[PDB]
């Protein structure tokens, strides 16, 4: 089979993952302040710092760089959401284990734990992903499929909310039209794995929609300094 | 006060 320039691109641009992880545990490993009661100080410093690999992949990405920054800003406004669930779904598919999930840092977590120590909606949230996780899997989503999806998730915004029009427009239709043309030649007896891939992303966005909601309710203050990008991110307007 | 324009930028 062949496969589509811009998928070849999108794993050069991959970063590897024991330097991505390496980076992520030095910061979460440095001697730590006093405001929110473990664990969700260091988790949510994980998240942060997660976010931190994507938007940094993002300035290597072919036609992001381009832009100018107002439009970076607003297309990263757009998807953080949905590529840091991404990326951690996409995380659980590769770990392959119903009881617990993989964090970033290469920390497990029973699923048990979250059953007693989870509030209701963040319980409801992670139960909800594995299910995502199991469909994937069953649907042999794959390392190309991945980066892909990552891409149109990125360039995911209406262009119409955008300043320039054009490139993102472009952007989207090639990804869109890769992501099909591999999905055909690579998996030819699955018959509409391209249009379900797609389906996907819409549960992808439902979870994120859930993701910020769980935040949204923890009533997080602003920073003196800004310090925690995702705060920004979170609290950021239209 | 933006750390997303920040990084962004650098
Ligand atoms: C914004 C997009 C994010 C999408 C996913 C990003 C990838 C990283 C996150 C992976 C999943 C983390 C789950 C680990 C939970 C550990 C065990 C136990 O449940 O911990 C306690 C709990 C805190 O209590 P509470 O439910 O808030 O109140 C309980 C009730 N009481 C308030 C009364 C005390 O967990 C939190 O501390 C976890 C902190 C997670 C920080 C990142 C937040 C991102 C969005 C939310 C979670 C998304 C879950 C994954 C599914 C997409």
């Amino acid at each position: 089979p062949n496969v589509p320039e811009l998928i070849l691109q999108l794993l050069q641009l991959e970063p590897e993952e024991d330097q991505v992880r390496a980076r992520i545990v030095g910061c979460l490993q440095e001697p730590a302040k006093s405001d929110q009661p473990a664990p969700f100080s260091l988790l949510c410093r994980m998240a942060d710092q997660t976010f931190i690999s994507i938007v940094d992949w993002a300035r290597r990405c072919m036609v992001f760089k381009e832009l100018e920054v107002a439009d970076q800003m607003t297309l990263l406004q757009n998807s953080w959401s949905e590529l840091l669930v991404l990326d951690h779904i996409y995380r659980q598919v590769q770990y392959g284990k119903e009881d617990s999930i993989l964090l970033v840092t290469g920390q497990e977590v029973e699923l048990s734990t979250v059953a007693v120590q989870a509030g209701s909606l963040l319980h409801s949230l992670v139960l909800r992903a594995q299910e995502l996780v199991l469909q994937l899997h069953a649907l042999q989503l794959d390392r190309q499929e991945f980066v892909c999806l990552k891409f149109l998730i990125l360039f995911s915004l209406d262009v119409k909310f955008l300043n320039n029009h054009s490139l993102v427009k472009d952007a989207q239709e090639k990804a869109n039209a890769a992501l099909l043309d591999y999905t055909l030649s690579h998996y030819p007896h699955s018959g509409d794995k391209f249009q379900q891939l797609l389906l996907s992303l819409v549960e992808v966005r439902a979870l994120s929609m859930q993701a910020k909601e769980y935040l949204y309710h923890k009533h997080l203050g602003n920073e003196m300094p800004r310090n925690n990008l995702l705060i920004e991110m979170l609290q950021a307007k239209q | 006060p933006s750390l997303l324009k920040k990084l962004l930028l650098a």
